[PDB]
């Protein structure tokens, strides 16, 4: 009877917590080095919101709308890329080890019970996104109606 | 066209609602072998009861017990929460309610052409009904986990999800088009 | 004894229910992304996430093939992030369970073409389908152009 | 004593040959559907050279400068993406199986001898690229000097 | 008995010679890409592949993190293609050998933080280094601006 | 790539070469080298239809390939019987031959009534489809064979024919693109 | 996010909150719950310096944490000894405390001599560095501990302090950005 | 500056050439235990000979045998081709030759300021020398494969590759700059 969030088993909980903290630190440092200098004012679209988006896309190994162009920003991006590559490969390798070792214990295909948790997370995120969009629409409409 | 799009939207909404209502009410969700009226024989089950098929007691339905407490076991509370979610069938039923509310919004929009926010509400209701269908399907299969095949009631629910999302897309297209036509007049 | 692999045996690592729910989740994600990107008249568009474009973005995200466009609003970025996490977990699970299947045989050699014949059949079917669609569009426009003139 | 090109072991030679043929067919069909119509004349930069580049980047799962926009081109791209995902996952899974089964046979790290062939291919490609660039430069200079 | 993993034990799946040659190959690929992109005066530039940009492109290609720019000439595309194939093979080899290491113990549990403490240390060191570099650039410009005025 | 007369000749010779190579592949029994019986196991050369002895007691003896063996074939599903039927028919290599011949016929007919630019496009589509059919036939053949061996020159004659088909198909589409490009320039005049 | 007076207040209270949480974390011995001896194994609550008995025969008895155990410690290389030294000293949590205090001093001092915009930037750098030092200290602590258990509130007080440090650091950089942005507008006119 | 860049380029070219020449000539490529003048003792070896270290026969060098034909074995031809490549050390030597040719081009560029193609040839030579160094390193380690450490002669070769890459980059910068300055005058 696999747990709902059993897809997180291959890495320990301390690794996940430190992944969150490292993500926050990398995003903050990328925003700091990209935007603090008045002499670079800007030529780059790396605010704190865009920095967090860049870091999240980098960890998920998905497409980037922007990439750092300065030396310090590229240093931050490169070390974050290395961290992401190592961590994702470790997750895949330990999951393969878990499944292989469970297979050689004295059905075969992965069941929906093994990934029901990521499904629940996805649907909850879709709901939260819809709530955010409708709240923004309502606030803007109230602002516009009161404006005129 | 405005007329064709509205006709397609209302027909799709009605079809999705009817398919989901029939799927929730019928008993052909799963074909599996099991005992009745508590001998192994192939049966068909839905969301509330299981009935024997081509057996000695063929045609007789027995209510599904969602809390197998013969051994009086609890283990962790996640299993109990999942069983409570599955036993009530809250998510397929909520999908039915959301489909009905979206259809109601679509119907009431004809009376009030000035109010464009009703169309948006109908689109939101249809998309939310689809998501509720997704969550309900996941819960149902997961509860089943802890030979078999899926019957036409299961695919009535699956086909309902696809139709609801399409009608939701069409409804959002109308909210956009109504706002665009309003602004073309306003700019002109 | 080990039997000859089936045509669509590349789907074996994941259960049929997982594939069905992957399709359902892909449709839901595409529809919600299109909804949160384009419904608001105050965003009119600034983005490019129509229904077709949203489906394309979600398909590319699942196959991890980048994106010609990326969402910029908070809600669209929430949708993209959860879809990215889902895709990462699911693809890693496919790879890991395939490795487990290939390591331990129940009742190692190089993969033969029979292990992956079905993906080749699907690829060629898709190429033929795209050719048919392009030809039908061209023929439709050729008659329509001559009709107007 | 691993072979020089022993990194190709996890897939059979028939799979590699069919991968090459499928790549050629996909590139040709993408160029055909993107460019044959005079009514689309073009709004897309998908020539035969750019289509081959797109297909190679798609198989290697690397960045794309362009992506198909039409229905038929997106059909071709989607089926090619699915093919690529399946094939690459199969390569990784069979390599893991090979290494694990060799490990459980009655040093540990991968040696340079296991991957010397990909290094040889990379350096040969760098040399060929330099030769192409210098030949193009020489031909252009001869064209320019003879022009005036 | 199983000993406590070393700080930089994430490098174990590949031999030290492989890592050294990966660095050498990355430098060679970056230099050759810059050379074939920019040496010809007849291409002046049409592309954007300077030495810094070429190093960035090669680093992104190895980490499979996409590209802000892509080569367009035949020779640059040859360099990019061979680097892509190299990266695919090497990353897959790292993952596969790590899976083999984690499956079979010589002389399964979740990975502890001690298995990845080294990559965490490298990440934080890189963040500090980038901060120092940005501060040094700002301080240099602040004195130079005041010097001119 | 340049001019028009050279492109015509190149496309025509490519079509003829691809057609000849595919026809030779279909009509010749050197597709696979393996141990087998041609009436004790001995080295044999086999094709799509018949297999003949090599360096055996009776060299040069040919028998039809057993596509549906007798004596308790153990049966199979609908998919495996279907694959065996596609293998026995060899429709996809023959379909490729037919499509190559019809593309060549379109290219030859494009000399007459040169205003019909849709003929060249049809020839390009035919050549691309012939290549796709060749790919399917190759995959079916390898899958049916698999379930020491070497591939002979008739198998590689088919591989080369597929490559020529796409290159000729690419050129034919270029002509259709250039022919309609030329019509736009003169109308603007 | 808006105005200037609220941003000053938000940054100051964030600095004070992060400093208080980190100082409480350093000075309190509830970082880990595990079985052990505080003088037979029994449930204990432990921190950075001392561990005390919980629900044992003698509750509330505290002893200093054995960072370099006697009686055949079996030794190690310079790496593990260095890690043990960083753990015993706890110089990264204390360094985080010092950097938070100095960032707060810069923020408070920035109100005097308001023309010195480089003070706010220095405060932002200090807060970001305090967060990074907190991360390093957490990683060192978790690695040394693991070389059933639960983490107490002092460990999570440190986790919350790191988060506040980055958010306050983000706000301080925004002020430096806005202060220099304001100087450009007045020079433009 | 033009002068500073030329000085850096020539110093780097000379340093890379000297390091590669010393690495090829010296015998501190690898520390390993092996027999001499063919007892196990730790030795140091280069590309042509191995000499005993801190042993009974300390200081005595024996030529490395690259074709261990005691059992008269051939196996596949790939092994023989690799052994022939390794025994000749054709790739480190070719790297030395390419470095010397690049330095020669750099020196001759001063005499003919009008001819800008000499600088480009020097850059090509330096980049090719680096690639030859890469291939030679790979071949050497692979031949070794079919406890040990690498000595300073190995890292003399590695440091030579990095320097040759940088000087090649600098030389290409000059070819670009010369063409840019020529066109600034031509356009003006
Ligand atoms: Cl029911
Ligand atoms: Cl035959
Ligand atoms: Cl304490
Ligand atoms: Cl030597």
């Amino acid at each position: 009877k696999p747990g709902v969030f059993s897809f997180l088993d291959p890495l320990a909980y301390e690794i996940w917590m430190c992944i969150v903290f490292a993500y926050i630190g990398v995003s903050v440092v990328l925003f700091l080095v990209s935007r603090f200098s008045p002499y670079e004012w800007s030529t780059n679209e790396f605010g704190i919101f865009n920095s967090l988006w860049f870091s999240l896309g980098a960890f998920m190994q998905q497409g980037c709308d922007i990439s750092p162009r300065s030396l310090s920003g590229r240093i931050v991006g490169g070390v974050w890329w290395f961290f992401t590559l190592i961590i994702i490969s470790s997750y895949t390798a330990n999951l393969a080890a878990f499944l292989t070792v469970e297979r050689m214990v004295s059905t075969s295909a992965l069941s929906l019970s093994n990934v029901a948790g990521v499904f629940y997370i996805l649907v909850g995120g879709l709901g939260l996104a819809m709530l955010v969009a409708l709240i923004e629409f309502c606030y803007k409409s109230r602002a516009e109606a009161k404006r005129m | 066209d405005r007329g064709v799009q509205m006709l397609l939207t209302t027909v799709g909404a009605f079809a999705a609602f009817s398919l989901m209502t029939i799927a929730v009410g019928t008993d052909y969700w799963l074909y599996s072998r099991g005992v009745c009226k508590t001998e192994e024989v192939m049966t068909h089950s839905g969301l509330w009861r299981t009935c024997c098929l081509e057996g000695n007691f063929k045609g007789l339905c027995k209510q599904i017990d969602h809390f197998p407490e013969d051994a009086d076991y609890e283990a962790d509370t996640a299993e109990y929460f999942l069983r409570a979610v599955r036993a009530s069938s809250i998510f397929p039923i909520l999908s039915v309610i959301l489909l009905f509310m979206g259809g109601l919004c679509i119907a009431a929009s004809e009376f009030y052409k000035t109010r464009h926010n009703i169309i948006l509400s109908a689109g939101i209701f249809f998309v939310s009904a689809g998501l509720s269908n997704i969550i309900g399907i996941i819960v149902y299969i997961s509860a089943n986990a802890g030979s078999y095949s899926y019957g036409w009631s299961f695919y009535f629910g699956a086909l309902s999800f696809i139709i609801a999302e399409m009608v939701g897309v069409l409804a959002v297209h109308m909210f956009i088009d109504r706002h665009k036509q309003l602004r073309a007049t306003a700019r002109a």
